[PDB]
C-alpha cells in the first residue's frame, strides 16, 4: 500500500499537436488581422 | 496577350501550377493543350512521387560484395578500380576453394601474398582490399582492432559455416574418451566460460531529412541567379 | 502420478517419451540433451478499402464548421471596413482545398490573402497525410488475429470487449503448471473454462462449443496439413509461447546416460533426426 | 538464346561429372570407354556445342 | 551487539538522499499521515573512475530501511547502516593469482567480515546458497521486459529548413521588390506575389512586371513545388518504412536469434539475472548481445530507454510496474 498501490493520420493524438500549433497560429493571425485593421 | 515570346513563363508555371494567373484564353485550341498539358503534368508528378518512394524504399547501405557467386569475382572489368584479394597458401582453404571453383584459383594465383601477418599489414597500409579467412578469429582481431576499421563482411552469414574438430588416426581407442571429454566440456558451461574469456569484444556489430539534394538544389538556384543576373544586366 | 511415479519410485528406469522440463523436474531427475526443438500454440475457430473513418471521424468536421464560420465573420467585418464572400464564404474557404477553382477578388486590406495562405499550407499539410494515409495503407493486406497472443488485452477481461470467450488445457497436466508457474489468474479464468479431451476440444474448436485451445505447436501444424476443410492457421510460431524441448529423464546419478548423450549426439549431426 | 526472361546466375556448385550410367561387371567397361576416350581428344563436344 | 547493515543503491528499496545541512535527514510526509524515518547512512558518491574518494553521512530510506526499521522493533538490537562501493550484486570472478574465483560486492564485503548482514534482494541459486545460510524468502516477483511502444510535421521536425525557407522567401521578396524598384501598396503587392507562388491552391492575384524578374519567379515556383513535393514524398515514405513491429515477448523469438543493430537488448552489469541466463547453455547468443552494453546502474538503463538507444531491457516486473 505504501508503494506498490500507490500510482499516479487518426487526428487524436498523432494531430492533436498539430491541432494546438494550428489554434494557435490562427489565434494569433486573428490578432495581426485585429491588429492591421486598427492601425490603417 | 503575351504569347509571342514569353511562352516559356506561361508553360513553365503550367507545368507546376503553382496559381500563376497569366491570361484568360478565349481560344478552344489553346485550352485544349493546357488541359492535355496539364494531365501530362498530373501523370509526370505521379511518376515524381512514385520515383521518390521507391528511392526511399531502397535500403540505407549496402556491402561492396554481397555474395560469394558475385560478378566482381567473376571479373574485376565489370568496375572501375581493380579490387584484389588473397587467401593463405599450403592450407586447406585453397583446396576447398578448388574443389568449388578453380577459375577462382586461377584469379587468386596472379594475386598471392606471403603470410596472414603480412596480409595484415598489408590491409593497414593499404596493400590489399580483401582477405579470405576464417569467421571467428577475424572477429577476434576486430575486436582488438583499434579504431573499428576492418571489419568483415557481416558475420558469416552467406559462408560455408564449418566447424572444428581434433584429428585422431583411425582405430585409436582414445576416441571415445576423447569425444566423452569433449561433450562434457560443452554442456555444462566450461566452454561457454572460454569463450567468453578468450575472446575480445570491443567493436560490437554495424556501429525525411536529407543533405546533398536540397544542396544539389541549391547549386541550380545559384546558376538561376547567375542567369538572372545575365539578364538583368542586358 | 505417471512417468515421474515410476522413476523417482525407482519402479521405471527412464522415460523414453515425451516429458517437459521444469524446476522440480530439473529438482526430481536429470534430462538430456534436447534431441527436438518444440512449442505451444494456441487453435481457436478463426472462421470466415470499403469506407475510411481515419482522419476526421464526424469529430473534427464540427472544427471545420467553426473555422469557416470565423472566417465568414473576418469577411464581413473586412466587408464591414470597406465581393459575394458574405454568406458564401464557406465555398471561398473550402474551395481553394482542390486547387481549381474561380479566382475570386480578394480585398487590399491584407486580410484574406494571409489566411488563405494558412488555410494553404494546412491543406498542403492536410494532403501530405492523406497521401501518407493511402501509402501507408499498402503495409496491411490481410485482417489481423482476434488474439495476438498471450500479451493480449482481451486476457484480462472480456468484458473489456464485446464478445466473450473461452479456453481451457489439459485437466492435471503439465501445460496447467507451465500455466501456474507463470500466471494464477490464467488458471483461475480457465479452471471454469475446462475440457476433457484433446481431440473433442478439436471437435468443439470446429463445432463452435469452444473458442480457443493451448496446446502444442508443431503437432497442431502436422493436424492443419491434415486438417479437413483447411480452416486452421496456427497464429504465431512460438512467439508469445514457451517453445520448449523434450529430452530424456533418467534417475539422478545413471552412468549409461552419458552415453545415451553420445547417441543422442550421434543422432542430430547425420540427417537421422 | 531462345527467349529473353532468362539470367543464368554466377552460382556454379557441385562440378559433377555427367556421364553414362554402367552396370555390374561387364566386358563393355573398357571398350566403351576407350570409345569415350577417343572422343575426349577429337572435336567431338565442341562441333555438338 | 553493533551490526553493520550492508545494502545496495536498489531504486525503490533503497533512497539515498544528500543532507540539508550538516548530517540532518528531513522528516518527509507521505499520502497516508506516515512520517518518512530516514536513516543516517554513511556512503560513497560516484564510483571510482566517477569519484576519486567522497564518502558522506546521508539519509537512507524507504523499503528494506523500513523493513530493517520493523526488524529492530521486533528484536532487540543496534545496527548502522553502511553502503556497498561498487553498484553490483556479485559474480564468482577468477582473480589472477592461484587462479581463484570470488566474490566481491556485497558478498565480498560479508565474507570479508566488513559488513554483518546483507540487506538485499537477494537472488538464490545454487553457488549463494552452498556458502551462507538464508532466511524465508519475502519477495516474489518475476522477469518481464521494458520496451518503448513509442507526425514529425514542424515540432518533432528539427528546426533548419523552416527558417531557411522563411528566410529564402523573405530574400527573395526583398530582392523583387528591389527590381520592383529598379526596373529596366506596391511592397504589398510584391508580399502577395511571393505568399501566393507558395500558397500553391489558388488566390485571385495578377502579374506584376517581371521584365528581368519572370525568371526568378518561375524558379521560384518550381523550387517551393520540388521543395514540398520531397518534403510530402519522404514523410510519407518514412512512416510506410517505420515499422510498428517492437515486441519481443520474452525470451522466446526466431527474430533474436539473428539480431541486428535495431534489435537492442542488455542488462545490467554483474548481475545475478546474468549469471542465470549464462547458466542456461541454449542462452549463448542472447548472452553475446548482453554482455555488449552491459550497463552499470539501472538509472543509466532508464536513461538509455527513455532517449530511444534501447529497445529491450531485462529486469524484475513489480519496480517496472512502480516506474510505469
Ligand atoms: C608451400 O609449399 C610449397 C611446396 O608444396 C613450397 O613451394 C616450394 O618449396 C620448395 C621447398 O621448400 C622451395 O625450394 C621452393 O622455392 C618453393 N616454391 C615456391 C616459390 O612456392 C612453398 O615454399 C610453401 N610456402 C608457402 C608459399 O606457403
Ligand atoms: C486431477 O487430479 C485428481 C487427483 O487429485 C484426479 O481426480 C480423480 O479423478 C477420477 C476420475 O474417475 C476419480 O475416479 C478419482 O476419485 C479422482 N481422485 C480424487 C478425488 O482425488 C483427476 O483425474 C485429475 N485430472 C485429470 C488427470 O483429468
Ligand atoms: C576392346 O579392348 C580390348 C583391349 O584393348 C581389345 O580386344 C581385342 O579384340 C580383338 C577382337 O577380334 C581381339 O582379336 C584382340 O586379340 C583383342 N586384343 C587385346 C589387346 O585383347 C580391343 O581394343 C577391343 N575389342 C574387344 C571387344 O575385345
Ligand atoms: C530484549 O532484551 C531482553 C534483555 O534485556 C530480553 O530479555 C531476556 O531474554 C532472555 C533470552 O534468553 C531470556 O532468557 C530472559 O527470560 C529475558 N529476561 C527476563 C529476565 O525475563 C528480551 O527477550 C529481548 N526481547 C526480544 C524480543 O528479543
Ligand atoms: C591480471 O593479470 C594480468 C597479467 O597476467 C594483467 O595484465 C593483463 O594481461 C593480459 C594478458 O594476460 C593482457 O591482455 C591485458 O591487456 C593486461 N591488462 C592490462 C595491463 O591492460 C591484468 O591487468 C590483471 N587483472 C587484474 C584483475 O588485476
Ligand atoms: C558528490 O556529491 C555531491 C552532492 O552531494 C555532488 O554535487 C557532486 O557532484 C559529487 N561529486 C564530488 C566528488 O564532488
Amino acid at each position: 500500500k505504501t508503494w506498490v498501490r500507490y500510482q499516479e493520420t487518426l487526428t487524436f493524438e498523432n494531430m492533436a499537436g498539430v491541432f494546438m500549433l494550428v489554434a494557435g497560429g490562427i489565434v494569433a493571425g486573428i490578432f495581426l488581422i485585429f491588429i492591421e485593421i486598427a492601425y490603417k | 496577350s503575351f504569347t509571342i515570346g514569353k511562352a516559356i513563363w506561361l508553360l513553365w508555371g503550367l507545368v507546376f501550377n503553382n496559381s500563376v494567373p497569366v491570361q484568360n484564353p478565349k481560344g478552344t485550341t489553346s485550352k485544349i493543350m493546357v488541359s492535355v498539358w496539364a494531365f501530362f503534368a498530373v501523370i509526370f508528378l505521379a511518376s515524381y512521387t512514385a520515383n521518390l518512394a521507391a528511392f526511399m524504399i531502397q535500403e540505407e547501405f549496402v556491402d561492396q560484395v554481397t555474395g560469394l557467386s558475385d560478378k566482381k569475382f567473376q571479373r574485376p572489368h565489370d568496375y572501375s578500380p581493380p579490387f584484389r584479394f588473397g587467401t593463405v597458401p599450403n592450407g586447406s582453404t585453397e583446396r576447398n576453394i578448388r574443389n568449388n571453383y578453380p577459375y577462382m584459383h586461377q584469379y587468386m594465383t596472379r594475386f598471392n601474398q606471403r603470410g596472414v601477418e603480412d596480409a595484415l599489414v598489408s590491409l593497414k597500409t593499404g596493400k590489399l582490399d580483401a582477405f579470405i579467412y576464417d569467421a571467428a578469429v577475424l572477429n577476434y582481431k576486430a575486436g582488438r582492432d583499434e579504431g573499428c576499421k576492418l571489419v568483415t563482411i557481416g558475420s558469416g552469414y552467406i559462408f560455408a559455416t564449418t566447424g572444428y574438430g581434433i584429428a585422431l588416426q583411425k582405430g585409436s581407442p582414445w576416441k571415445r574418451q576423447i569425444d566423452l571429454a569433449l561433450l562434457q566440456f560443452v554442456g555444462d558451461g566450461e566452454m561457454e566460460e572460454l569463450e567468453t574469456l578468450w575472446l575480445t569484444g570491443i567493436c560490437h556489430n554495424e556501429k525525411q531529412l536529407d543533405i546533398d539534394n536540397m544542396a544539389g538544389v541549391f547549386y541550380m538556384l545559384a546558376a538561376a541567379m547567375a542567369l538572372s543576373l545575365i539578364t538583368f544586366i542586358w | 502420478n505417471g512417468m515421474i511415479g515410476e522413476v523417482v519410485y525407482q519402479r521405471a528406469v527412464m522415460a523414453v517419451g515425451s516429458l517437459t522440463i521444469n524446476e522440480e523436474r530439473s529438482e526430481v531427475v536429470d534430462f538430456s540433451v534436447p534431441f527436438v526443438e518444440t512449442g505451444i500454440s494456441v487453435m481457436v475457430s478463426r472462421s470466415n478499402p470499403s469506407a475510411f473513418l481515419e482522419p476526421f471521424s464526424a469529430s473534427v468536421w464540427v472544427m471545420m464548421f467553426v473555422m469557416l464560420l470565423i472566417v465568414s465573420a473576418i469577411a464581413v467585418f473586412v466587408f464591414e471596413y470597406f465581393s459575394f464572400t458574405i454568406g458564401k464564404a464557406i465555398w471561398l474557404l473550402w474551395g481553394l482545398v482542390f486547387n481549381n477553382s474561380v479566382p475570386v477578388q480578394n480585398p487590399k486590406g491584407t486580410t484574406s490573402k494571409i489566411m488563405v495562405s494558412v488555410w494553404a499550407f494546412f491543406a498542403v499539410i492536410f494532403l501530405a497525410s492523406y497521401t501518407a494515409n493511402l501509402a501507408a495503407f499498402m503495409i496491411q493486406e490481410e485482417f489481423v488475429d482476434q488474439v495476438t497472443g498471450l500479451s493480449d488485452k482481451k486476457f484480462q477481461r472480456p468484458h473489456d470487449y464485446s464478445p466473450p470467450f473461452r479456453f481451457g488445457t489439459v485437466p492435471n497436466g503439465s501445460t496447467e503448471r507451465n500455466i501456474r508457474n507463470n500466471y494464477p489468474y490464467m488458471h483461475q479464468y480457465m479452471t471454469r473454462f475446462n475440457q476433457r479431451g484433446v481431440e473433442d476440444a478439436l471437435v468443439s474448436l470446429k463445432t463452435g462449443k469452444l473458442d480457443a485451445f493451448i496446446y502444442d505447436a508443431a503437432v497442431l501444424n502436422y493436424k492443419a496439413g491434415r486438417d479437413e476443410g483447411c480452416k486452421l492457421v496456427t497464429i504465431g510460431s512460438g512467439y508469445i509461447f514457451a517453445t520448449t524441448g523434450y529430452g530424456i529423464a533418467l534417475q539422478k546419478g545413471s552412468p549409461w546416460k552419458r552415453q545415451i548423450d553420445l547417441a543422442l549426439l550421434q543422432f542430430v549431426g547425420d540427417g537421422e533426426m | 538464346s531462345q527467349k529473353c526472361d532468362l539470367v543464368t546466375t554466377g552460382e556454379l556448385f557441385f562440378r559433377s561429372g555427367f556421364g553414362i550410367g554402367m552396370r555390374k561387371d561387364s566386358p563393355w567397361k573398357q571398350n566403351v570407354s576407350l570409345s569415350i576416350l577417343k572422343s575426349h581428344e577429337n572435336g567431338f563436344m565442341e562441333d555438338l556445342d | 551487539t553493533r551490526l553493520k547493515i550492508v545494502t545496495i543503491h536498489q531504486e525503490p528499496f533503497v533512497y539515498v538522499k544528500p543532507t540539508m545541512s550538516d548530517g540532518t535527514c528531513k522528516e518527509e510526509f507521505t499520502v497516508n499521515g506516515d512520517p518518512v524515518k530516514k536513516v543516517i547512512c554513511t556512503g560513497p558518491n560516484d564510483t571510482s573512475p566517477g569519484s576519486p574518494r567522497h564518502t558522506v553521512p546521508q539519509c537512507c530510506y524507504g523499503f528494506c530501511i523500513d523493513l530493517l526499521i520493523k526488524l529492530a522493533r521486533t528484536m532487540n538490537f543496534t545496527y548502522e547502516v553502511h553502503l556497498v562501493a561498487d553498484g553490483k550484486f556479485g559474480t564468482q570472478e577468477r582473480v589472477n593469482n592461484s587462479n581463484k574465483k570470488e566474490w566481491n560486492g556485497m558478498m565480498g564485503e560479508l565474507l570479508s567480515g566488513q559488513a554483518d548482514m546483507i540487506v538485499a534482494p537477494l537472488t538464490i541459486n545454487n553457488e549463494r546458497a552452498q556458502y551462507i545460510e538464508f532466511s524465508k524468502p519475502f519477495k516474489y516477483q518475476g522477469l518481464t521486459i521494458l520496451v518503448k511502444k513509442e507526425d514529425s510535421f514542424m515540432q518533432p521536425f528539427q528546426s533548419t529548413l523552416w527558417l531557411l525557407v522563411g528566410l529564402s522567401v523573405h530574400v527573395v521578396a526583398v530582392m523583387l521588390y528591389l527590381l520592383d524598384r529598379f526596373s529596366p501598396l506596391t511592397l504589398s503587392s510584391a508580399m502577395w506575389f511571393s505568399w501566393g507562388v507558395l500558397l500553391n491552391s489558388g488566390i485571385g492575384e495578377g502579374a506584376p512586371r517581371s521584365f528581368s524578374a519572370r525568371i526568378l519567379g518561375m524558379v521560384w515556383a518550381g523550387f517551393a513545388m520540388i521543395i514540398v513535393a520531397s518534403y510530402t514524398a519522404n514523410l510519407a515514405a518514412f512512416l510506410v518504412l517505420d515499422r510498428p513491429e517492437e515486441r519481443i515477448t520474452g525470451i522466446n523469438d526466431p527474430r533474436l536469434r539473428n539480431p541486428s543493430d535495431k534489435f537492442i537488448y542488455a542488462t545490467v552489469k554483474q548481475s545475478s539475472v546474468d549469471i542465470y541466463f549464462r547458466r542456461q547453455v541454449e542462452l549463448s547468443t542472447m548472452y553475446r548481445h548482453m554482455e555488449k552494453h552491459n550497463y552499470e546502474s539501472a538509472a543509466e538503463a532508464i536513461q538509455a530507454v527513455r532517449d530511444n538507444k534501447l529497445h529491450a531491457f531485462i529486469w524484475d516486473s513489480a519496480v517496472l510496474e512502480f516506474e510505469a
